């Protein structure tokens, strides 16, 4: 019941900057392999037990804010779904650890060994502490996202990363098939150490905000040109056919001729004396006509992109010439260009924008075919192996390869050009290419609200590191966290990405900053104004105004706010030592304003935007939403009765919702070994609990899911399904095979209601309510459900000590959609008797006001803690590898809301 | 001194509006050519919003505003008062003569000591 | 009905014997994870003298299988701890028991 309290460590994680995963059709290996050294490990630095752990984690949802979160805090890796983790004595994930048999079985200890392997062709990472193996492997879990190794850890410990080639030594011998890590490396990046996802970096003369960083993806790595099969072939172009594969048959020959690669009537190409600058008819026929259908190949690329020619000025083949230069000059057959000659030819934007993508469309089908012959990618390069540093996507490329690629088709676009022929741009379609995801774009960060100001002048500066959608202004107390600022009116708000004031709306004010610009922002109570200024010049509008907003009415007050977009740098400064504004003596200091902090001893406590989905209570006040709470009659139980307020009207809010009951219910701690009137003797002595949902007509049965949640469950999906629940299997056994244990870790347990429904022909608007019950055995932690009173073949079991949240997902198609009943059945108490201590012995249903429906807000406030840990990350040398210390301790005391299972 | 004149000849005001009208004096590019130049109805015949007499004032206040000591902000506030009770230049000149002790103190506001941290922290004051 | 996990092994010779006293760091937790009881919070040594039976069963007996430096796990069930009537206001009455246990010298 009551709040508990405890002193806990701050637990952060690190990262080599290395991205492996699994797609249909995917560029990358299967298999990977990297090793960690401890140095050394100070067994209780604070009063509680020093954390480390090793393993790898998923990109899509493996976010370790600072300070509180699940449990007890400080988590780290394996402490939910999109980690696994390995401390020397458990495996982690899910916040639960499980002991593992081990050759000498210990915690970290200074001088070992954790060799991690990965496989995802099938699902499985493996364990070796010292070389030997762990009796223990992740199995059955989702692939969606990348993989890449990291290390979590408390303060007080030294931990070096080994990579394998330069980057390591491994120390041992790598199992067959697993590659060094060190060798997916892109090739427009280097190798370095740096946190997970963080909204805060230390600075030159201050910290820097930094908002979210742009995450690269598994579909990132699959070619996927445009096809160039459906297509039949023009006269115009056919009529062309042939100039344009004669000045691409040796153009990449003319380069290197009159140097050491200078050809010789012996020999041909490939022979390191390439060129054969004479014709391609001493050249072989395959290539040859393979060149020829090549050049009809980038013509056709150019038809399914959408260029079509046009002929109209002299034709170039009057006013062309062959040049036989000094250079280039053979004795073979006698000596011309390499390629077909070309007088002067310009190219406009929009061929060089074309000719991109053409090379685009190049290298992403050699890439395609290289893959479907077995290739792969690899930093550095093993023909027997059949692995290229080039095997990645054009976008992925480096710019060397770019140009390469490029050149060559310049030449014959502008070889095209040259013959008058338009090179016709296609239309323009504007694309997204992550769309679902709308709030891990910004990150608010804005002053505490006991900081609130009602009266003066109050003047802030805001740095801008980066160029992109930073926006900087004051907001009133109650400023919504996924609501971006200006679009409501809680805030007062300057856009400088393009001179744009947000207030109810944008309209353009000032100009846009560059790099390095110092936005200082006024504000003035008395007169009612706020003022921008850019670098001691103030911005001015459009008109004779030069303040941005004026007679904003006091109310609550205004704080000090910024948000920052994704890949953004910005340092605030709210002036708590005087000296180090660089614009307030410039302007400010005259006007009898002052620094928003002049006289304060500990820094501004600041809180920001969470990006982390939270369950809470639906608002009384709510737009679209309301619960109804139905009262028991005689013959119907109590009801949490959800209906849709604007359903069917002008600006319904129609998405996907995610609903919970407000108290869970939690297993025994002890497994078990090995008319309609309830029997007095068996209703008392059940440990099986039942609930039910009434989906009412007219809401589709295929939107709707009916089951139970851990309290650990932080997913908001807009097209969720069954697929993207997430789960692993727990595989041990002894140290010769012999799997004695797999259990199934999940923080979603729900059927689909879709699958209850008879496939009538029409009308899935059924005149009957679909009334989907659960049921729970707390002494087994078995779950069963029934679909209108019959059993479904489904079933789950779960671990002892399990908390579950009824839970139901739901995309609305109704004015009324579903109705929590909380009934009973025959010998089987209801939840109202499971929730509550003093109702253990009560079989009549009760909904006490605790009892209630909450929904999952995506986005919540929360803090930054005031000092963070110190971590150096730098590579000790080439057989060292990366070295990784923290020793400064750091203690935060921690709420832990009990029920909850979060602090 | 110009602008002291300006406003005490309200005959010199009325011609000042009659050269804008008759000369289409727009005044709205003269004070937003540094915003055409960085690429960024109601009264537009005249404003006093617009007259240049002021917008030079203002644009030249906060150097003006340098002239002085923050300690010195009650003798501002004593002269203004005394501006505003009909008093000539020499009139408040020989009452600051006799309210010469009637400086701000440093200790008796914490705002001051910051303001003094920064404003005799320039190179270009001399402390006698 | 106490078992004892190893976490750190020490030296594995020297074992607590009768007539000199065991010095600890435990730290104690209820079964579900709620951490009751610490003494590197109090931050001093758990100096009990083993033979008289100052500390509870299973305690006691866990700590006389552990070694000089040894960090171990215990499991205490209630018959070898409070039991029945548990510890009135810290621990509900028929817990499990699980101690952190650090035996850092003797005497």
């Amino acid at each position: 019941l009551l709040l508990q309290t405890n002193l806990i460590n701050y637990v952060t994680s690190i990262r080599p900057n290395i991205f492996v995963g699994r797609a249909e059709g995917s560029t990358q290996y299967g298999k990977w392999y990297f090793e960690v050294m401890v140095d050394e490990v100070v067994p209780f630095l604070t009063a509680q037990a020093t954390h480390l752990r090793v393993g790898w984690a998923l990109t899509e949802g493996y976010s370790p804010y600072p300070g509180g979160g699940e449990g007890w805090g400080g988590n780290g890796v394996g402490d939910d779904l999109y980690s696994y983790g390995f401390d020397g004595l458990h495996l982690w994930t899910g916040h639960v650890a499980r002991p593992v048999t081990s050759p000498g079985q210990h915690l970290l200890a200074p001088e070992d060994v954790v060799s991690c392997c990965l496989d995802l062709s099938v699902p499985s990472i493996s364990f070796r502490i010292n070389g030997c193996p762990v009796q223990g492997v992740f199995e059955a879990f989702n692939l969606d996202g990348l993989f890449f190794p990291v290390v979590s850890f408390s303060a007080g410990v030294k931990v070096r990363f080994l990579l394998g080639g330069r980057h390591g030594e491994f120390k041992f011998l790598p199992p067959p098939g697993y590659a060094p890590c060190h060798e997916a490396v892109l090739p427009r990046e280097r190798l370095r150490l740096e946190p997970i996802k963080e909204y805060r970096r230390e600075g030159p003369r201050g910290p820097h905000l930094v908002g979210p960083s742009r995450c690269l993806s598994h579909t990132d790595f699959v070619p996927c040109p445009v096809d160039t099969v459906q297509i039949v072939l023009p006269p115009h172009l056919e009529r062309i056919r042939e100039k344009l594969a004669e000045n691409i048959h040796e153009l990449w020959a003319l380069t290197r001729i009159e140097q050491g690669w200078t050809y010789g009537p012996v020999r041909d190409d490939n022979k390191r004396l390439h060129p054969c600058l004479v014709n391609f008819h001493s050249l072989p026929e395959p290539e040859r006509n393979y060149n020829l259908q090549m050049s009809g190949e980038t013509l056709k690329t150019l038809l399914a992109l959408g260029c079509h020619v046009g002929m109209a000025d002299e034709k170039a083949e009057d006013n062309l010439k062959k040049t036989k230069l000094p250079k280039t000059y053979m004795m073979s057959n006698g000596y011309k260009p390499a390629p077909l000659d070309l007088s002067h030819v310009r190219l406009t934007p929009a061929q060089t924008t074309l000719v991109d993508r053409l090379a685009e469309n190049g290298h992403n089908v050699w890439a395609r075919d290289r893959v479907a012959q077995g290739w792969s990618y690899s930093a550095v390069q093993d023909i027997p192996a059949r692995r290229n540093p080039r095997l990645v996507p054009y976008r992925l490329l480096d710019e060397a390869t770019k140009r390469s690629n490029r050149d060559s088709l310049c030449q014959a676009v502008r070889t095209l050009l040259g013959y008058g022929y338009n090179i016709e741009p296609p239309d323009q379609e504007p694309s997204q290419v992550e769309n679902q995801s709308r709030w891990d774009r910004v990150r608010i960060f804005r002053a505490e609200k006991s900081y609130t100001v009602q009266s003066g002048r109050w003047y802030f500066e805001f740095e801008a590191v980066t160029t992109g959608e930073m926006r900087v202004g004051w907001a009133r107390p109650e400023l919504r966290p996924d609501v971006e600022l200006g679009a409501d009116e809680l805030a007062y708000v300057f856009n400088g990405h393009r001179g744009q004031r947000w207030h109810l709306g944008s309209e353009p004010f000032g100009r846009p900053w560059q790099s390095g610009d110092v936005v200082g922002c006024m504000i003035d109570l008395t007169e009612n104004t706020i003022i921008f200024t850019l670098n001691g010049e103030v911005l001015m509008s459009d008109s004779g105004s030069e303040t941005a907003f004026r007679e904003i009415e006091i109310g609550d007050g205004f704080l000090p706010v910024c948000s920052l977009g994704p890949g953004q740098v910005g340092h605030l400064n709210l002036g708590q030592d005087v000296s180090s504004l660089r614009f307030f003596a410039i302007c400010g200091l005259q006007e009898g304003f002052e620094p928003f902090a002049i006289n304060m001893q500990r820094p501004v406590t600041t809180w920001f935007s969470k990006s982390l989905p939270q369950f809470e209570p639906v608002p009384p006040e709510h737009p679209h939403y309301e619960v109804a709470r139905m009262d028991g009659t005689v013959d119907t139980p109590p009801c949490l009765r959800l209906a849709h307020r604007t359903w069917g009207s002008q600006n319904s809010l129609v998405e996907m919702l995610f609903l919970r009951l407000s108290l869970p219910v939690q297993f025994h701690q002890h497994f078990r070994c090995t008319d309609n009137r309830d029997d007095p003797e068996i209703i008392l002595n059940t440990t099986t609990y039942y609930y039910s949902v009434r989906v009412f007509a007219g809401q589709e049965p295929s939107c709707v899911w009916v089951g139970w949640v851990t309290p650990d469950y932080h997913q908001h999906d807009m097209n969720f399904d069954l697929s993207k629940v997430r789960a692993v299997t727990v595989t041990m056994g002894d140290e010769q095979g012999n799997v004695h244990s797999s259990l199934k870790c999940s923080n979603c347990y729900m059927v689909w209601g879709g699958d209850f429904v008879s496939p009538g022909q029409q009308g899935r608007i059924s005149h009957t309510d679909l009334v989907i019950g659960c049921l729970v055995d707390l002494a087994t932690g078995l779950m069963t459900f029934t679909a209108n009173g019959k059993e479904s073949n489904t079933f789950f079991q779960v671990e002892p000590n399990t908390k579950l949240f009824p839970a139901v997902f739901v995309l609305p198609t109704h004015q009324n959609v579903i109705q929590f009943e909380l009934g009973k059945q025959k010998n089987i108490m209801p939840l109202s008797a499971a929730m509550f201590l003093s109702e253990r012995k009560n079989p009549a249903p009760q909904c006490p006001p605790r009892l209630e429906v909450q929904m999952l807000m995506p986005v919540s406030w929360s803090r930054m803690p005031n000092h963070f840990l110190q971590v150096e990350t730098r590579r000790a040398g080439e057989r060292l590898g990366w070295a990784v210390q923290c020793q400064d301790p750091l203690t935060m005391m921690a709420l832990h809301i009990p029920e909850e299972n979060r602090c | 001194e110009i602008f002291i004149y300006w406003s005490k000849s309200h005959n010199f005001k009325r011609e000042e509006q009659n050269f804008v009208v008759q000369n289409e004096i727009n005044n709205m590019s003269f004070l937003t050519a540094d915003s055409k130049s960085k690429m960024a109805r109601r009264g537009d015949r005249y404003s006093v919003q617009t007259s240049l007499i002021v917008a030079t004032l203002k644009k030249m206040l906060p150097i003006g505003l340098n002239m002085c000591a923050p300690t010195d902000q009650d003798l501002i506030m004593l002269a203004k008062t005394r501006y505003a009770l009909k008093d000539t230049d020499e009139e408040v000149r020989e009452f600051l003569q006799n309210n010469l002790h009637l400086q701000g103190k440093v200790e008796g506001s914490p705002s001051l000591r910051w303001q003094m941290a920064l404003y005799r922290g320039l190179p270009g004051r001399e402390e006698d | 009905g106490v078992e004892i996990e190893t976490i750190s092994p020490g030296d594995g010779r020297t074992f607590p014997k009768k007539g000199q006293t065991c010095v600890v760091h435990y730290t104690g937790m209820l079964q579900n994870g709620k951490k009751f009881d610490s003494s590197r919070d109090r931050n001093k040594p758990f100096k009990f003298r083993i033979g008289k039976q100052e500390v509870i069963k299973g305690f006691e007996e866990g700590a006389a299988q552990m070694s000089l430096g040894q960090r171990a796990k215990l499991t205490c069930t209630p018959d070898v701890a409070y039991g029945a009537t548990g510890h009135p206001g810290v621990i509900p009455p028929n817990a499990t028991l699980i101690f952190d246990v650090e035996l850092l010298n003797l005497e």
